[PDB]
């Protein structure tokens, strides 16, 4: 499972999208628990998200300090950001993600946690 | 450890949408009819190792049927799909079942009534009985809401591996890499488009 | 690569290349597999590929290649057989027959190529359907004779006969004309004497397993149709119920055969046949007890282990036992020597009912319903089953599924999401448990009280155990006497409170909370007679509304309204020992009670108060309660209206938009439960509400102009449109329940139309609310007859612009689609004159729109489209012989006829067949009743419309279906017109036509079937 060397800093239920730049559409990648995991040995914090029943990974990447959360024109409870190295599907791909939450308060708390994690990773 | 799965049912019942949901996690809202068959590998991680389904997603429209029962040769399992909002699709289940078992005489088969998310249901639960005498497993499902969307594959994996205690398990999550200013001046082109393309189904719970 | 070469037919076919393409498709992967698939499809679809079939079957090294070749022949046989010259027909026959004989006689091919032989057998059956018995009278006698030459041939002949029976008796209804199906059924019936003789001899002398299994599989099909005498006047029942039950290779198919035997209604006056029906059941149960499992066996454990074919056998056993006993258990209920057999069979069913398998449980539950309903009515029967029923009470109580009302779920005791598979099951369980309680109310109470005593002890405490017990307790409400119920209900609640006090942890707490809430909500009769307790309950529900656990909160609101729906009267009167009606106490503290609820739960609370208030029939008192209830939203409304007139910028605030939407939602909730009584509150806000509607409308238009269409996706504009949608919902809700329709017309309608119609017409499509159409539908439905000019105004504002939104494809604006045709339907039904006032250009678009609805596969639109067409015809017919009716038929009669024929015959609108047939029958009957008084043509002078209709249709079908003969078309139309008063026969003729257009050479005499 490759998760026992890690601590859970934050957990929230979310729906993750990926932008198909060709078709110009957002496509759902998965719904389930989004977790911020801090490695006990290296202290690096990653996003790890699995689908609800199949438990398949739909997000697995470092919360890089270079990343920036942006609003989506259609939602007050979502964030959009670019990702250069996600290995949920296999070989590290780049993605433009959008992640939506159950409420604006969950999105705001997520943003606070997302930025506190970027600081951790800048050590 | 791979198994051939054939997916059959009337056109528009949601066969392709169901497979795509399991492949990528997306929900395709458009209806693009399948032409003949589309083959996709699909892997699940269980407590008994990985299991791979070679999913033969066949066409339900007669004018796009392609090889028709030729696709069933050497199938090791099957899903028969219908739409609980369309009685004709349940009325045709015995016809799909007939053609399937004539080629595949002894395979596990799941019967799925899809689109239970739609309020005005037309094929009532009490009338769905065809599976009983045919020893098919039945599930209400919805590719849109994901209701019971895992159950057909979980049941088939238990029958094909021969272990009633088989369960889906969390795949190992490798450490992700640490990772361009040449195009960073252009990943505002791709990003602003994404920002200004509204997310779908903003009225959903998630 | 070079795989496409096989598509070139000027070549000679490279069989080795075909086999590589086939192998690449079946055993390959990725792009090369995808390419071979497309090539193989084109190869199979080539109209001359069948001429390569013989060469493929002779020279190929690949079984799949031969299979595909047989599919090419099947397609030819099924659809173009009678166009072939007779020499090609004889050639294909001999060739298919020869290959089957060949594969049978090679023992290694017989073992290894089962699929290919099965496909060949089905191909032969397709030839029989075309050629037999008229052009092949010796098939059956020769088949029987050839069965002795080889055991492989005998076995394969059983497969051919099995497939033949299926094609003729099980799958002919949709695939053959009525006349052709009758012909083949009679042919098989005439020859079955010989077929059964061969079958019984094979079963009697018994070769080896495979030949027997195939013979029994064929027998299963015969049992669907053969006369009863073949089963009861031979010794076959003893073979099925003894010999073939002992060996597990034949047990599965024999159990299915006996199940089908059991589902006939015997001539139930004949003592001999009754004795035989008893006998094969006795034999079967004896074989199961001795060869499979004794009646004490743990079938739950066996099923879960899923060894070999155990699950399928237990499924088949349940089907056999329930089928036989539902039909024949009376045969076992009087003879004392049969009592043990009757109860042992039901004991097997008890054990089967403990299996953990949802769908199997529903099968057994269906039988238990059948039994207990019979014991409820039939004299002197229930005592026989006293011990069975006692065990069944325990099984049901222990396997109750979660009812709708229970919103708390374990994942972690959380708050669901979700469905109806479980909802129907709960209802079916409740039905059986209610019957069981009536059958012995003392036993039921003792089981439940004993189970509850062991939750106190902790002897058996668990979430699962208190849940199923609580759900069972709630589900039997209404089965006990008021006095026993009083004692029963009191005990249950006191003890459930004993679990709360002795439980700690919130997880535990939200479980027992949902259980107590479910039980109390299920016993309103008790609450009505015990005010002091009802008051205590409501007070506690209010406490639950402040709970941090989200599930408990939602259920408290749902339980509150569920109780109020039943006990409303006791909230409106002043109770003894009380200073005021409890509704006054509730209203006063409504702000404190609902402080922690989400808005949509607050609205449910207000709706519950509206239920109570509507029980007050004194108008002055009711209106005052209504005024008190709406105090908080009306205060917020006045405030927000005063700071909206002055400074119309205030609605830019998103927090203001949410407040407004919640105000309107509260009014909607109260109007839903109060209906006609809501009018005084509606009048209080109506004029300012429509001014707000206009104001919000200007803001939406302004945003779209300044930001583009994307503005409609933003949280701001979506919130503004929610205001418009909830305003429309409020007006629709009231008008749908209004009793003073004069006030509706004189006070509400004209300000409504002024506020919504032009705004809808003059917005860009992406900004138009489909809810406008829905509101207008209710307006027309309820008062349309009183506002003829208002209906014209509605049509002018929404008709052409909505039609242009939805007439480019079948998918865009799906809600507008649905509401559009709902609106046209009600106008056409209630205010048809509004369509008479349309300009000719617009009336043509109306006809266009109706036929456009025909072609939808969405049932919402399709059904309304066909209904509008039928109502429109009736509206025109009602006008009689006038210019408008004459012009309508001249312009549109044949458009409707041909458009209806199009969707009838195009294979893409099967769901609408019944209504399409009704419409076509009405149109045809109009002509053959001489209800069209002008000539439909523009052909000599004096010709009747009946003659012209036939010539029009014959020409239409000749061009649309050029492969039909002139005689086919003429006979079809002659029969169809003859039958235009008899819908059932009419539809059969249409079904026969749909069969015939899929092949060549259909027999025109088929249409004389009636
Ligand atoms: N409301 C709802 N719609 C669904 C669901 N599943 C599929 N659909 C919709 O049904 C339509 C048919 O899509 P599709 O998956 O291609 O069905 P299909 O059976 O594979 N078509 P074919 O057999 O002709 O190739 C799509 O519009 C899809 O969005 C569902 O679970 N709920
Ligand atoms: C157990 C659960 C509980 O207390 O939940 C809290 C919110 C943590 N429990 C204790 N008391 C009750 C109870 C008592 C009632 O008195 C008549 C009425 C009910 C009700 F369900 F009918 F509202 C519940 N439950
Ligand atoms: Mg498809």
């Amino acid at each position: 499972t490759m998760e026992e060397d890690e601590e859970v800093l934050y957990k929230v239920r979310a729906k993750l999208f990926r932008f198909d730049a060709d078709a110009k559409e957002w496509k759902e990648r998965g719904t389930g628990d989004c977790k911020f995991l801090k490695n006990k040995k290296t202290n690096k914090v990653r996003i790890l998200m699995r689908r609800d029943k199949t438990l398949k990974i739909c997000a697995n990447h470092i919360i890089a300090p270079e990343y920036t959360l942006k609003p989506n024109v259609g939602s007050d409870r979502s964030w959009v950001y670019a990702c250069t190295a996600d290995i949920a599907e296999g070989e590290a791909e780049a993605f433009t993600f959008a992640i939506r939450f159950g409420s604006k308060e969950n999105a705001d708390k997520f943003k606070e946690e997302f930025e506190k994690a970027q600081e951790i990773n800048k050590k | 450890v791979q198994f051939k799965l054939v997916l059959v049912g009337d056109g528009g019942t949601g066969k392709t949408t169901f497979v795509k949901r399991h492949l990528t996690g997306e929900f395709e809202k458009k209806y693009v009819a399948t032409l003949g068959v589309e083959v996709h590998p699909l892997v699940f991680h269980t407590n008994r190792g990985p299991i791979k389904f070679n999913v033969w997603d066949t066409a339900g429209q007669e004018k796009f049927g392609g090889l028709r029962d030729g696709y069933y040769i050497q199938a090791q399992c099957a899903i028969i799909m219908f739409d609980v909002t369309s009685r004709v699709t349940y009325k045709n289940v015995p016809n799909w079942h007939r053609d399937l078992v004539r080629v595949c005489e002894n395979i596990p088969i799941v019967l799925c009534g899809n689109k239970v998310d739609i309020k005005d249901r037309k094929v009532k639960a009490k009338s769905i009985v065809f599976h009983r005498k045919k020893n098919l497993q039945y599930y209400d499902i919805s590719a849109k809401s994901n209701y019971n969307f895992e159950k057909p594959f979980l049941w088939l994996a238990r029958k094909l591996i021969g272990d009633p205690n088989l369960e889906f398990v969390a795949m190992p999550a490798l450490a992700p890499p640490e990772v361009d200013p040449a195009l960073a001046a252009q990943y505002e082109h791709d990003l602003e488009v994404a920002q200004t393309t509204a997310l779908p189904d903003e009225d959903d719970d998630l | 690569g070079s795989m496409e070469g096989i598509l070139d037919f000027s070549n000679d076919l490279d069989i080795a290349l075909l086999d590589q393409v086939v192998s690449t498709f079946y055993q390959g992967s990725g792009v090369q597999q995808k390419q071979a698939q497309e090539i193989l499809t084109k190869f199979q679809d080539n109209p001359d590929a069948w001429q390569k079939a013989d060469q493929i079957l002779q020279f190929s090294t690949n079984p799949q290649s031969k299979f595909i070749a047989l599919s090419i022949l099947d397609k030819l046989i099924t659809r173009k057989w009678k166009l072939l010259p007779n020499d090609h027909r004889i050639g294909i026959r001999n060739f298919v027959v020869g290959m089957i004989i060949s594969m049978c006689q090679d023992d290694e091919v017989f073992k290894t190529q089962k699929n290919l032989i099965n496909k060949s057998d089905l191909t032969l059956v397709q030839i029989l359907k075309q050629e037999w018995p008229q052009n092949w009278p010796e098939f059956i006698p020769e088949l029987i004779g050839s069965s002795s030459s080889s055991v492989n041939v005998c076995e394969n002949n059983m497969i051919v006969l099995k497939l033949l029976s299926e094609e003729v008796f099980d799958f002919s209804a949709e695939q053959m004309t009525q006349a052709k199906a009758l012909h083949l059924k009679n042919s098989m019936s005439k020859e079955f004497e010989q077929i059964f003789k061969l079958c019984f001899q094979v079963l009697e002398q018994g070769s080896s397993s495979s030949l027997i299994v195939a013979t029994l599989e064929s027998l299963l099909r015969y049992l669907h149709w053969i006369p009863y005498r073949y089963i009861y006047e031979t010794n076959i029942l003893e073979l099925l119920s003894t010999k073939f039950m002992t060996s597990p290779d034949t047990r599965a198919i024999t159990l299915k055969c006996l199940t089908e035997v059991s589902n006939l209604k015997i001539p139930q006056d004949n003592d001999l046949i009754k004795r035989q029906t008893v006998l094969f059941f006795q034999n079967t149960l004896q074989q199961i007890a001795t060869s499979v499992m004794p009646v004490t066996a743990d079938l739950k454990a066996t099923y879960a282990n899923a060894n070999g074919n155990d699950q399928s056998f237990l499924q088949d056993l349940a089907m056999f036992l329930t089928t036989y006993l539902a039909r024949n258990r009376a045969l076992l209920e009087s003879d004392e020597s049969l009592r043990e057999l009757l109860l042992n069979a039901h004991q097997y069913l008890i054990q089967l009912s403990k299996i953990e398998e949802r769908e199997l449980f529903k099968t057994t539950l269906d039988y238990w319903h059948n039994l207990v309903a019979d014991l409820f009515y039939e004299p002197l029967k229930k005592h026989i089953y006293e011990e069975i029923c006692s065990q069944l009470r325990l099984v049901i109580i222990e396997n109750m599924v979660r009812p709708e009302e229970v919103l708390v779920v374990e994942n972690e005791i959380v708050r669901e999401f979700v469905e109806s598979d479980t909802i129907q099951l709960y209802k079916s369980e409740r039905e059986v448990l209610v019957y069981l309680t009536h059958l012995n109310v003392i036993d039921t109470e003792e089981i439940m009280i004993s189970k509850l005593a062991r939750q106190i002890d902790g002897s058996e405490w668990s979430w699962h155990n208190i849940n199923t017990l609580s759900w069972a307790i709630g589900s039997i409400s209404g089965t006990m006497s008021e006095d026993t119920e009083k004692r029963f209900v009191v005990t249950v609640i006191k003890d459930l409170l004993g679990l709360c006090e002795q439980k700690r942890g919130k997880d535990n707490k939200a479980v027992v909370a949902s259980d107590i809430m479910y039980v109390v909500g299920q016993y309103p009769r008790f609450l009505k007679a015990h005010w002091n307790f009802l008051r205590t309950v409501i007070l506690k529900l209010f406490k639950f509304m402040h709970e941090t656990h989200e599930g408990v909160q939602d259920m408290a609101c749902d339980t509150f309204i569920k109780i109020v729906q039943k006990c409303k009267y006791h909230f409106v009167i002043q109770q003894p020992r009380e200073s005021e009606p409890f509704i006054q106490t509730i209203i006063r503290d409504i702000q404190k009670t609902t402080a922690d609820l989400q808005p949509q739960q607050v609205h449910t609370f207000y709706k519950a108060c509206g239920i109570i208030i509507s029980e007050e029939r004194s108008v002055a008192e009711r209106n005052r309660l209504l005024s008190d209830l709406m105090q908080l939203p009306n205060m917020a409304w006045d405030t927000i209206v005063e700071q909206s007139t002055a400074n119309p910028t205030l609605l830019l605030d998103s927090e203001t938009v949410k407040i407004i939407a919640n105000i309107i939602k509260t009014n909607v909730a109260v109007c839903t439960s109060m209906g006609a009584d809501f009018y005084p509150q509606l009048g209080h806000i109506y004029y300012n509400m429509l001014q707000l509607y206009r104001a919000v409308s200007s803001m939406i238009s302004a945003q779209v102009a300044a930001e583009g269409l994307i503005a409609t996706k933003t949280p701001k504009v979506r919130g503004l449109r929610t205001i418009k949608k909830e305003i429309l919902k409020l007006v629709e809700t009231y008008i749908s329940k209004a009793r003073n329709l004069d006030d509706v017309v004189k006070v509400l309608v004209e300000p409504l139309l002024n506020a919504v119609l032009e705004d809808y017409m003059n917005n860009v499509p992406d900004a138009r609310d489909a809810e406008v159409l829905n509101c207008m539908t209710t307006v027309v439905e309820k008062v349309g007859h009183m506002i003829p000019q208002g209906v014209i105004l509605i049509l002018q504002s929404v008709f052409e612009c909505t039609l242009d939104m939805i007439n480019k494809d079948f998918t865009e604006y799906p809600e507008h689609r649905v509401e559009f045709y709902k609106l046209l339907k009600v106008i056409n039904e209630k205010s048809f004159a509004a369509f008479l006032e349309l300009p000719p250009a617009a009336f043509k678009l109306f006809v266009d729109a109706i036929c456009w609805a025909f072609k939808h596969n969405n049932r919402d639109v399709e059904v309304n489209g066909l209904q509008i067409a039928l109502d429109l015809v009736k509206n025109i017919e009602r006008m009689g012989n006038v210019p408008f009716a004459n012009e309508f038929h001249k312009n549109y009669f044949f458009i409707f006829v041909s458009e209806t024929f199009f969707v009838l015959t195009d294979s893409d609108h099967k769901s609408g067949f019944s209504k399409q047939a009704l419409l076509l029958m009405k149109l045809i009957s109009l002509v053959y009743d001489n209800k069209i008084s002008v000539p439909l043509y523009q052909v000599p002078q004096g010709t009747s419309n009946q003659v012209y209709l036939s010539q029009y249709l014959a020409n239409m079908l000749s061009n649309a279906f050029p492969h039909l003969t002139s005689e086919q078309i003429a006979s079809f139309l002659s029969a169809l017109t003859k039958q235009c008063k008899d819908l059932v026969v009419f539809k059969g003729t249409l079904r026969d036509f749909l069969v015939q257009i899929k092949e060549v050479g259909g027999d025109p005499t088929d249409y004389l079937f009636a």
